[PDB]
């Protein structure tokens, strides 16, 4: 199995400096070429920095030229970007990238603003509330900063009918979104439902229980 | 650098017929050692870019055979025999014969599936945010189809706007359905001078619009 | 968007009797036959009652007739099994079928035994006990009854690497098992490791952060 | 009851290469309008059945080309063109032209992809497991093709037998390959008197047995 770990990815401010490290295996890593793509919301790829096998020959775009660093450890199968004065243009999700597979990528976000934890609503369901023949219920993931938060539910034990939406940025700069689950109307009080939230960037972990409320 | 240009970049299709993508190089693909690397990703909703065709034509492992590449020189095409639900996605071509790698625009691939209405749902807001002073009603319109829908808020009968923000979510990779929500945001003391609060929905797949609402405290 | 929810399921003494419950929506389901299946883990599918769209019309084989009752609600979209005088030999997955699809199941065990909870133990990942070039970690789920436990890593998130093993029965009666992941190597350092243990029938939940160790 | 038969029971195929399954009912399966309700069935690892092939020959929603059904009145066929990783699981052939509902036997199929050697760990028991009396010794084989694979646990390089339960995973949907677990189970007090705790694994795709070995109290 092929696997490509980045990390790294965080909040900083502008003029700031960041270090991804994105860590492989399953395939012959010193045997490849690797570069760093990364992708703000709705846009499409944007190459970052590219380096080859054996490490020693490095391609920069002129939007980074200068700025960002690609390194390489063909020891410890490791790839590195070593980004210094960031500007807030250089906001995306980072991936790491072999040709043949693409890892799941870092957040990286530049902003002179401070990083705040997410409060967590239940969005109660009901009987009386059945729209034929499913009731819907969820959680509300309200003003955490910066993105990415993690959400599942009854610890991923559950996730079918579910849907979490796209985060949406308020007017106050800081992001929210909805998680919700569909079930069949009769099976609301066979069961328990827990929306698991996590947001590192806060270290905040939140399991909030959902109930009809009466 | 080379210069991918891509066409469509909106490719609605039904599902089961097939669909097309035409790829152009700003410059030849074809190699020194007279290979040719063109090849086409797929970013699936929620997911990293995959590989799915390598040099022009090669099928990557696990891919089907409905995915077929082909072209030369500056003219590439990737042909889905029939387009599968799951196929949803952002498709791109790219070249890897000259540093700098670059890739195409990306073409959208939506599925045409038949109509479907949603199924809505209004949540008030939890006793415990309007402990914080903030009011955050909730409107969830749920496994629709198409994608285009309208959503009023109406307090008191009185039509909102300014204060509601939407979130949709990528076609459904099973049931190419998608989902709405609508937050419609006010302060506590505005949330408790008001007792109707209404949410109302257009969409193709219901003859009429439907409203879901409660009344503050019942 | 079908949905077939199963519930009801669990441990009962020979002789006693459970009651199973199947909530559906997303299909017409009082336009459709319904079934109960059954299945032993290794063996294969065994019908255990039918119901007709009605429903006025039911059939069971002589292995439970007697037995076990299919009744059916067209109103509250439910389906349901009363199953007496239970034997061991009952024991199996249960499943709620209209022929198109099936509900993920609910478990059924008959034993002369108490339920016990599982206790949840570290698989602790080290150096260099890499395997090129990856490192593995992993829980130890041990001695409960009856089955089924969930078992996740990092509330949902991680999934990729994973392998969670098959329950076996020890001598003791008791099940067994584990859930492992692969990282590569160096990738430890860079992230924690919960997995996240649920044993509904003795209400048992566990988070267990699984650490290198010195 | 109308009885379902299925041809072969293991059906072993290299990625790509087509499959056929047969199925023989004990009795014509055409019903009084016509119609033959003959379908097929599909369980993939850790899932619950799902539909594939409907009356006879009628893919069902979401189902691929690659999977054709054909036939009449008591013998039918499952036939994949190209079997790719996501298709391993059990196949069954139904009939619900008469009461009772029946079913096959069911047919496993395999991916037979290339030979894969697995990565192997050896776990030592938690201190904390050592509290309570008993010491859990844990091997991973991980990621290997093709799935026959023998652990041998070795303690002060004595052979160890009958205190050691294995459990494999189903092929892997993605990869085509097995994990497989062994666990070494004895006392607290037995496990403190020994010091060299040891698994050995034989694979095909090992030229020579690997053993990964800890020793009790060191790191």
């Amino acid at each position: 199995e092929v696997q490509l770990v980045e990390s790294g990815g965080g909040l900083v401010q502008p003029g700031g400096s960041l270090r991804l490290s994105c860590a492989a295996s399953g395939f012959t890593f010193s045997s490849y070429g690797m570069s760093w793509v990364r992708q703000a919301p709705g846009k499409g790829l944007e190459l970052v920095a590219s380096i080859n096998s054996n490490g020693g020959s490095t391609y920069y775009p002129d939007s980074v030229k200068g700025r960002f660093t690609i390194s390489r450890d063909n020891a410890k199968n490791s790839l590195y970007l070593q980004m210094n004065s960031l500007r807030a243009e250089d906001t995306a999700v980072y991936y790491c990238a072999s040709g043949d597979y693409w890892g799941q990528g870092t957040t990286v976000t530049v902003s002179s603003a401070s990083t705040k934890g997410p409060s967590v609503f239940p969005l109660a369901p009901s009987s009386k509330s059945t729209s034929g023949g499913t009731a819907a219920l969820g959680c509300l993931v309200k003003d955490y900063f910066p993105e990415p938060v993690t959400v599942s539910w009854n610890s991923g034990a559950l996730t079918s009918g579910v849907h979490t939406f796209p985060a949406v940025l308020q007017s106050s700069g800081l992001y929210s979104l909805s998680s919700v689950v569909t079930v069949p109307s009769s099976s609301l009080g066979t069961q328990t439902y827990i929306c698991n939230v996590n947001h590192k960037p806060s270290n905040t972990k939140v399991d909030k229980k959902v109930e009809p409320k009466s | 650098d080379i210069v991918m240009t891509q066409s469509p970049l909106s490719l609605p299709v039904t599902p089961g017929e097939p669909a097309s993508i035409s790829c152009r190089s700003s410059q030849s693909l074809v190699y020194s050692n007279g290979d040719t690397y063109l090849h086409w990703y797929l970013q699936k909703p929620g997911q990293s870019p995959q590989l799915l065709i390598y040099k022009v034509s090669n099928r990557f492992s696990g891919v089907p055979d409905r995915f077929s590449g082909s072209g030369s020189g500056t003219d590439f095409t990737l042909k889905i025999s029939r387009v599968e639900a799951e196929d949803v996605g952002v498709y791109y071509c790219s070249q890897s014969t000259h540093v700098p790698w670059t890739f195409g625009q990306g073409t959208k691939v939506e599925i045409k599936r038949t109509v479907a209405a949603p199924s809505v749902f209004i949540f008030p807001p939890s006793d415990e945010q309007l402990k914080s002073g903030t009011a955050s009603v909730v409107c969830l319109l749920n496994n629709f189809y198409p994608r285009e829908a309208k959503v009023q808020w109406k307090v008191d009968n009185a039509l909102q706007s300014g204060n509601s923000q939407e979130s949709v979510t990528e076609q459904d990779s099973k049931d190419s359905t998608y989902s709405l929500s609508s937050t419609l945001t006010l302060s506590k003391a505005d949330y408790e001078k008001h007792k109707v609060y209404a949410c109302e929905v257009t969409h193709q797949g219901l003859s009429s619009p439907v409203t879901k609402s409660f009344n503050r405290g019942e």
